[PDB]
């Protein structure tokens, strides 16, 4: 998996579907394809950023090195500010926060990088089906 | 908020952290040449 | 600003390198150097960039502009860097490290791969370059001098005496002698290669001058190849002639009072273009300007707060 291969390489070195527990029953947007009638979501450079974001979430659940993992997520949001703008990724993170256990300062750190998002895909589809 | 201030705080030093050129020593040479 | 015919730079434990001028004692610029101490510094032949090396990193500083930051830095080594140097045309940089590796760095930002690594069994202290830019000298703490030839991949090993560590080695620009000193003060001089054609790299023991009873720190020749100055730990510097290796001029900084008790060593020395005035940097938090004839000093620089163990002094080729 990406977790094992990451420790022997670097984020820049590798650059020179990503959601693991993503099924069509526990996603905010994907669950409305059949019941409501939404349209399929639209989009290799961005698929390797999902795994890096996800793997830091799991490593943040142990609280062994909180500062190192928190520093790694802040850099991604600065260099690539648009990666935290997909509803599917937020659904995957929200699903992981339920099964796993996180400290309150660490849990508030997550779900806070997503405050300044628009989620235009849900707005576009909800308006069409409602009208 | 809390992390919002840190996010912009980290960007401040990023501007001054790109003024240095770092050249690493790669273990490569003209061994066959 | 380095837009002057002659520049002078000193560095040490003060974490700041001061740029001086020979015309007046004012300090032109102060550059910052954090969490490290400068071992030895030298300027590129283009006279537009200076190199400072210490403790696993070689920070490079600008001269034309006013930038107190290390614009160019090198990493990869795990120990201190004994000394640095550059090719006459500024093609490659050779660095000697305390990690027993003598390597050459490439100044071109492309995959030239002009770097070579030489391995020895003991940490090295001094690295010297032949005036023809084809040979190189490596000296370790075991007293064994390795003459490394760039054309080939084999280096001759010469050891005058074991159990003593050598500190410095230098070759005159005119390629007439080849001197080195060790931890006991003996200054061994060998006649260098006479085979200018195919670099037969033959050496013979010319003479031995018994002096510098204490530790010997640095020995260096002069551009005219008529003088030889050797530093020492007894706060004295002796200038030797190339005719019969007699004492030409003796320099000392001792105050003559028993209450000081070796207040500071004398680390480095440098010559001018005309080999008339020499610049010395001692560990007494100051540097002095001397004259080879009158003996008495000319100017004194005291802008440093800590001891200084390195200095760079170059001027115009004509003189
Ligand atoms: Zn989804």
């Amino acid at each position: 998996s990406f977790h094992l291969l990451r420790q022997q390489m670097s984020l820049t070195e590798i650059m020179n579907t990503g959601l693991q527990e993503h099924t069509d029953d526990n996603c905010l947007y994907c669950v409305c394809i059949e019941i409501l009638g939404f349209q399929p979501s639209n989009q290799m450079c961005r698929i390797l950023l999902r795994k890096e974001v996800l793997r830091l979430v799991i490593n943040l659940s142990s609280s062994v090195s909180t500062k190192c993992h928190e520093t790694g997520l802040l850099t991604i949001k600065e260099k690539y500010p648009q990666t935290f703008d997909d509803i599917c990724l937020y659904s995957e993170v929200s699903h992981l926060l339920s099964h796993c256990t996180f400290r309150l300062p660490c849990r508030r750190f997550i779900q806070e990088l997503f405050q300044d998002v628009q989620f235009l895909q849900m707005h576009e589809e909800a308006e069409a089906v409602l009208a | 908020s809390n992390t919002a201030q840190r996010l912009e705080r980290l960007r401040k030093e990023r501007q001054n952290q790109i003024k240095c050129k770092n050249i690493q020593w790669k273990e490569r040479n003209s061994k066959q040449s | 600003v380095g837009s002057d015919p002659v520049i002078l730079a000193t560095a040490g434990y003060d974490h700041t390198v001061r740029f001086w001028q020979a015309h007046s004692g004012i300090c032109t610029r102060t550059v910052q150097h954090q969490d490290s101490q400068v071992n030895a510094l030298e300027v590129t032949p283009d006279r537009s960039m200076i190199a400072a090396a210490g403790y696993q990193h070689i920070r490079m500083y600008d001269l034309n502009s006013n930038n107190p930051n290390p614009i160019i830095s090198y990493d990869g080594v795990n120990k201190n860097i004994a000394s640095v140097g550059f090719h006459e045309d500024g093609r490659w940089m050779y660095t000697g490290g305390e990690d027993c590796t003598a390597r050459i760095w490439d100044l071109r930002s492309r995959n030239l791969q002009c770097q070579r690594i030489f391995q020895v069994n003991a940490p090295i202290n001094c690295v010297c370059l032949h005036p023809n830019q084809a040979e190189l000298i490596v000296g370790d703490q075991s007293g064994a001098i390795h003459i490394w030839d760039l054309k080939t991949d084999h280096n001759e090993q010469l050891i005058p005496e074991p159990e003593v560590s050598i500190t410095s080695a230098h070759i005159d620009p005119d390629a007439s002698y080849m001197a080195a000193v060790n931890s006991t003060g003996n200054c061994y001089v060998w006649n260098l290669t006479g085979g200018i054609g195919d670099e037969v790299t033959q050496l013979i023991p010319k003479t031995k001058i018994p002096a510098h009873t204490r530790y010997a720190l640095q020995c260096r020749f002069s551009p005219d190849s008529t003088l030889l100055a050797t530093c020492s730990a007894d706060q004295t510097c002796k200038i030797w002639r190339t005719s019969n290796f007699s004492l030409m001029t003796e320099l000392s900084i001792k105050s003559g009072n028993p209450g000081e008790s070796s207040r500071g060593w004398m680390w480095g020395c440098a010559f001018s273009g005309d080999s008339q005035y020499i610049v010395t940097a001692s560990s007494d938090n100051l540097a002095r300007l001397w004259c080879v004839e009158t003996g008495e000093i000319k100017r004194e620089y005291g802008g440093h707060q800590k001891a200084v163990v390195c200095l760079a002094f170059n001027d115009s080729v004509l003189g």
